[PDB]
RNA sequence: GCUAGUUGGUGGGGUAAUGGCCCACCAAGGCGACGACGGGUAGCCGGUCUGAGAGGAUGGCCGGCCACAGGGGCACUGAG
RNA sequence: GAGGAAGAAGCCCUUCGGGGUGUAAACUCCUGAACCCGGGACGAAACCCCCGACGAGGGGACUGACGGUACCGGGGUAAUAGCGCCGGCCAACUCCGUGCCAGCAGCCGCGGUAAUACGGAGGGCGCGAGCGUUACCCGGAUUCACUGGGCGUAAAGGGCGUGUAGGCGGCCUGGGGCGUCCCAUGUGAAAGACCACGGCUCAACCGUGGGGGAGCGUGGGAUACGCUCAGGCUAGACGG
RNA sequence: UUCA
């Protein structure tokens, strides 16, 4: 473009779009459940990974995976959602925090435990 | 915490000896004398040819490793030379012989660097004539060294300061065995430093 | 009714003012219109008090009123003087 | 100082008023191709002298109106209607830019 | 018609030299025989000199290169390895003195237009001044 | 007294009737860190003729590097097919500021402070080419001096 | 494409003071693609974060200015 | 903290010969965070009072929330370690469980009975009173390209003209001096930023001093290029 | 027919 269309209309700037709208941008966000099936991936993989509708403050209802070995998640399970994209479920945007509220932490999970909120086990 | 833990194992994972316990580190037992490999249930077999970022992390590990010093402190004091004028690289090796911990392991008074760090803590070190129990502690060119009054006459100082009477000491430095002082007349060059490492690599591992 | 009073510097526990020249209404730590010493009370540095005497005896000449404490201070620096 | 400013009457359609456009020229900021700006400015002329084409220039002044804040100083040359066209064209142009026309 | 005679100039050596030319004419203009002084002063081109190709006046410019080459490709190492107009009609550049470009570590030049005439980077540096930046050259 | 430097090594296979057949390729460098470094790309049926090959390859391809102490004299920019390289001298006490690729010729070439950048496809096999012209092109005071002079 | 306090004039009113600030009357005017008008958003700055730089992003603490004090309007008192 | 075996037990691995955890532990000796006791702050010298003159001076008294705190001296116990990673990017591997399940997953991708990728374990790598996670900003991204990009076939030449605004404008001389360049000068608060000294045992934090500069205003100066006004030219253009 |  020459100078003077330049001038003239100069450059756009290049706005990113979110891939987490879990509204005010804010890192986490609570709702409840409102169902609780299990999906299957794609592409090459399969398997029943389990999801969940969630009511949320943000006034919003989306899908999220739940993390972990095995969970407690029923009908009217109160959460907090945190926001990870799961390649293997188009449609699955945000993670159920495990440890916060109603999503008991993973059981007798020993390495990334901070993550699936799990207390330390003591060394007897 | 500084480190606590497996010492003569650090030694090994750089493959290369550390001076990090002093009078056994020297006689046939630093393990880096029939041990050389690195710690581990895998130190044995060959290891692959490692990424240039491998290799500039251990030498950034072999200096901290070397000075005792958590990467916290490392990485500031880096920064600190980073900034200030003349080759940002030797004055960094400048600033960390300048830490009074250290010093007071060049001077003798500690066999060993962790040695000597618990001896400043304790208060058992003075700077120009008043007490200092920070090892960071930056020593500039004519403070005065000397051992604590009262600990003077400790046991460990005479055993450590006594191995001293005889042995000379970094031309930078300058001690009195005696009265048990000591002084720094200068920042050492990088030609004074025996090394086991090569800065440039540091440098290269921050610039990344 | 302009003033020659202390404002606040330096930290917690670590008072150091500056003697200055300002409206008797803006913060104490406000926007001064000019600075014409420092004061540090605890007096760690030996130089702990400086007041340019040449200026305050000029603000002094046209209305501005020192406190009490920054007329102790500005007094030392013999700004009343007259021998 | 008082602004004192230089453009060309382009209206002598008010009671002792003229409007006066004053053309701004500099190198523009990030690009910096040398850019031509402009704008009018509403002068005070109290013995309804100055007249189209001229130009003159344009003094600072107290305030004398909601949009006047200017009177005219004095006057440089004159007549030169070549600008005065320059700005009525383009202000013709207006008309064909919207939801109908205007041929050219 | 030319909207750059200056560019135009520049570009005739530029492109004359490319296929190793002895000399190659160029409109005469005031302003482009000042910047042929100082090509020829820096030693990038052998000289020049006016002419009247067919009435119209002209400037031959007698272009210099290197020595003949080893191996294959024996052309020889250009004088002007490269010359770029800097200020162009539509986009002027201009420069104080302390905003004066050091072309190629001093290796190059920068031949500027100054209130006090066409001169080199430090030609115009010497004598305090800047202005537009005509093009720079090495 | 030549230190060799292995830029990267690939696999590549051209298909064929009943599979796939390989073929390793090598770029290396050779460098006396005296200001005289030379590129070889080397290709063959197994990585180490591959490498042997790169070698011999870079000694046939030296170049001399006009150090200025440590750094280049001046700054280039060489455009190699889609890749771009920039070179612009530094003082002491920076080191060398590059990508793998551009380091480590400019590295055995005996450069010790030096800026740079990859723009444009960041292709080593070009890039190395890139730098090579880069510094096959730089000149010196002298040099321009005696080019200059009639 | 926007505009009758709109743009200006004369005389008044009003205030510390200029002014369509508000009146009475007279002029037709004023603004716009160098983006009027309308919609959205946002307190502005010293500065902060980032970047080789140009630039991008910000405006919490602290200092300056402004604005508001449940929402809307209004005047009194007074140097304010 | 310094010692401390060709090296315990346990645990993991094994071609069962051995290897690892590793001088790590035990143990020996030294120091002594915690805590006990004693002393104990600067920050506060004014207003006021007497002298002198309700001046300058000079004396005098009162007043500490923080806090019995900081700091000092003595005494004195070996006295918290976690978290994330180990397929590639990217520092770090091996056994067993699982069998496209259960699960992981930043991107590329792992799991279908030998999985360094799942989960556990041993070992290892990073950090460390922190370590990870999510959200958001800049970076890499010359990936809106002013510096610093492109449009034959990759995304991209308008279907073609005519022509308005605007952008751009050959050769020579002269006036002006708008852009442009130069000198001087006013402004550019403090804090911050940079540098040098200093005060807290260091640092963080803080004080002092120093150097900045763009931008804009004023007064001078220059006139090559651009602009403008005058006047020429014929090589662009148009006409015969 | 899927996944290698
Ligand atoms: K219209
Ligand atoms: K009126
Ligand atoms: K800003
Ligand atoms: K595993
Ligand atoms: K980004
Ligand atoms: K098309
Ligand atoms: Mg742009
Ligand atoms: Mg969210
Ligand atoms: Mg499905
Ligand atoms: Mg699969
Ligand atoms: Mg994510
Ligand atoms: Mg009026
Ligand atoms: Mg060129
Ligand atoms: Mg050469
Ligand atoms: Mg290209
Ligand atoms: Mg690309
Ligand atoms: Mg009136
Ligand atoms: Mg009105
Ligand atoms: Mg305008
Ligand atoms: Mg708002
Ligand atoms: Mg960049
Ligand atoms: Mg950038
Ligand atoms: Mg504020
Ligand atoms: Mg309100
Ligand atoms: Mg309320
Ligand atoms: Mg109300
Ligand atoms: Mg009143
Ligand atoms: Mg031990
Ligand atoms: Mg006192
Ligand atoms: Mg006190
Ligand atoms: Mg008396
Ligand atoms: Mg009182
Ligand atoms: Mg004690
Ligand atoms: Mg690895
Ligand atoms: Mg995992
Ligand atoms: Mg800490
Ligand atoms: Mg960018
Ligand atoms: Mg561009
Ligand atoms: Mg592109
Ligand atoms: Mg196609
Ligand atoms: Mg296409
Ligand atoms: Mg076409
Ligand atoms: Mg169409
Ligand atoms: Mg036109
Ligand atoms: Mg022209
Ligand atoms: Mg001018
Ligand atoms: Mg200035
Ligand atoms: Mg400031
Ligand atoms: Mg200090
Ligand atoms: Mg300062
Ligand atoms: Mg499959
Ligand atoms: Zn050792």
């Amino acid at each position: 473009p020459t100078i003077n269309q330049l001038v003239r209309k100069g450059r756009e700037k290049v706005r990113k779009k979110s891939k987490v709208p879990a509204l005010k941008g804010a890192p986490f966000r609570r709702g409840v459940c409102t169902v609780v099936r299990t999906v299957t991936p794609k592409k090459p993989n399969s398997a029943l990974r389990k999801v969940a509708k969630v009511r949320l403050t943000s006034g919003y209802e989306v899908t999220a995976y739940i993390p972990g070995e095995g969970h407690n998640l029923q009908e009217h399970s109160v959460v907090l959602i945190r926001g990870g994209r799961v390649k293997d479920l188009p449609g699955v945007r945000y993670h159920i925090v495990r440890g916060v509220y109603d999503a008991a932490g993973v059981k007798d999970r020993k390495k990334s435990r901070s993550k699936y909120g799990t207390k330390k086990p003591k060394e007897a | 915490g500084r480190y606590i833990g497996p010492v003569c194992r650090l030694c090994r994972r750089e493959g290369v000896k550390l001076y990090l316990k002093g009078e056994r580190c020297y006689s046939p037992k630093c393990a880096m004398e029939r041990r050389p490999y690195p710690p581990g249930q895998h130190g044995q077999k060959r290891a692959r040819r490692p990424s240039d970022y491998a290799v500039r992390l251990r030498e950034k590990q072999k200096l901290r490793r070397i000075y005792g010093i958590s990467e916290r402190q490392f990485r500031n004091l880096f920064e600190e030379a980073s900034k200030k004028k003349g080759v940002t690289g030797s004055v960094f090796l400048g600033l960390l012989e300048s830490r009074l911990d250290n010093v007071v392991y060049r001077l003798g008074f500690a066999v060993s660097r962790r040695q000597a760090r618990q001896l400043v803590r304790h208060g058992h070190i003075t700077v120009n004539g008043r007490r200092v129990d920070l090892p960071s502690y930056r020593v500039r060119p004519g403070d005065e060294i000397a051992v604590a009054e009262k600990s003077r006459n400790l046991e460990l100082i005479r055993q450590n300061l006594e191995a001293m009477k005889g042995r000379k000491v970094g031309p930078w430095l300058s001690l009195d065995v005696e009265g048990m002082k000591g002084k720094f007349l200068r920042l050492p060059d990088r030609e004074d430093l025996a090394l086991p490492v090569n800065e440039q690599l540091v440098i290269e591992f921050y610039s990344r | 009714m302009v003033k020659i009073r202390l404002a606040r510097f330096g930290s917690k526990h670590n008072p150091h003012y500056r003697i200055v020249v300002t409206d008797a209404r803006r913060k104490r730590d406000g926007k001064y219109i000019e600075k014409i010493g420092y004061y540090d009370p605890r007096k760690t540095t030996p130089d702990w008090l400086k007041v340019d005497v040449e200026r305050a005896r000029y603000w002094l000449s046209v209305g501005a009123q020192p406190t009490d404490t920054a007329r102790r201070l500005l007094r030392q620096a013999g700004v009343f003087r007259q021998e | 100082p008082k602004k004192v400013l230089t453009g060309v009457v382009v209206s002598d359609k008010m009671q002792k008023t003229v409007t006066v456009l004053v053309e701004r020229q500099f190198p523009h900021p990030l690009y910096g191709k040398v850019i031509k700006r402009s704008k009018k400015y509403l002068a005070h002329d109290p013995e309804e002298k100055y007249k189209l084409g001229d130009v003159v220039e344009i003094i600072e002044s107290r305030p004398i109106s909601k949009r006047k804040r200017f009177r005219v100083l004095r006057l440089v040359e004159s007549g030169r209607m070549d600008l005065v066209e320059k700005y009525l064209i383009r202000r013709q142009n207006y008309q064909s830019l919207s939801k109908r026309g205007g041929k050219a | 018609m030319l909207t750059d005679p200056i560019a135009d100039m520049l570009t005739r050596i530029r492109n004359a030299t490319r296929v190793y030319k002895e000399s190659t004419d160029v409109p005469a203009s005031r302003f482009k025989e000042e910047i042929l002084r100082i090509l020829a002063r820096e030693g990038f081109i052998k000289g020049y000199e006016r002419v009247d190709v067919d009435g119209k006046p002209y400037l031959r410019v007698y272009l210099k290169y290197g020595p003949r080459r080893q191996g294959p490709d024996p052309r020889p190492e250009q004088v002007i390895h490269h010359i770029r107009r800097i200020s162009k009609p539509g986009r002027r550049v201009y420069v104080g003195v302390k905003e004066i470009p050091r072309v190629r570590r001093g290796l190059g030049i920068a031949i500027l237009s100054t209130s006090k005439g066409v001169l080199t980077d430090r030609e115009a540096r010497k004598l305090g001044v800047g202005g537009e930046l005509i093009c720079e050259v090495w | 007294d030549f230190e060799e430097k292995m830029i990267l090594i690939r696999r590549t296979a051209r298909m064929q009737a009943g599979g796939r057949r390989f073929r390793f390729g090598a770029l290396v460098v050779v460098g006396d860190r005296q200001g005289r470094v030379g590129l070889g790309f080397g290709k063959a049926p197994e990585v180490p003729l591959a490498v042997q090959k790169a070698g011999y390859y870079a000694r046939r391809n030296m170049v001399e590097v006009p150090l200025q102490n440590g750094t280049i004299p001046h700054e280039i920019e060489v455009e190699f097919g889609a890749s771009k390289i920039v070179l612009k001298p530094a003082a002491p006490g920076t080191g060398v500021i590059a990508g793998a690729v551009p380091r480590a010729i400019l590295e055995l070439a005996g450069v010790t402070d030096i800026l740079t950048k990859e723009l444009g496809s960041r292709n080593p096999i070009n890039i190395a080419y890139a730098t090579m012209e880069a510094l096959r092109q730089l000149r010196t005071k002298a040099d321009v001096e005696r080019l200059r002079k009639g």
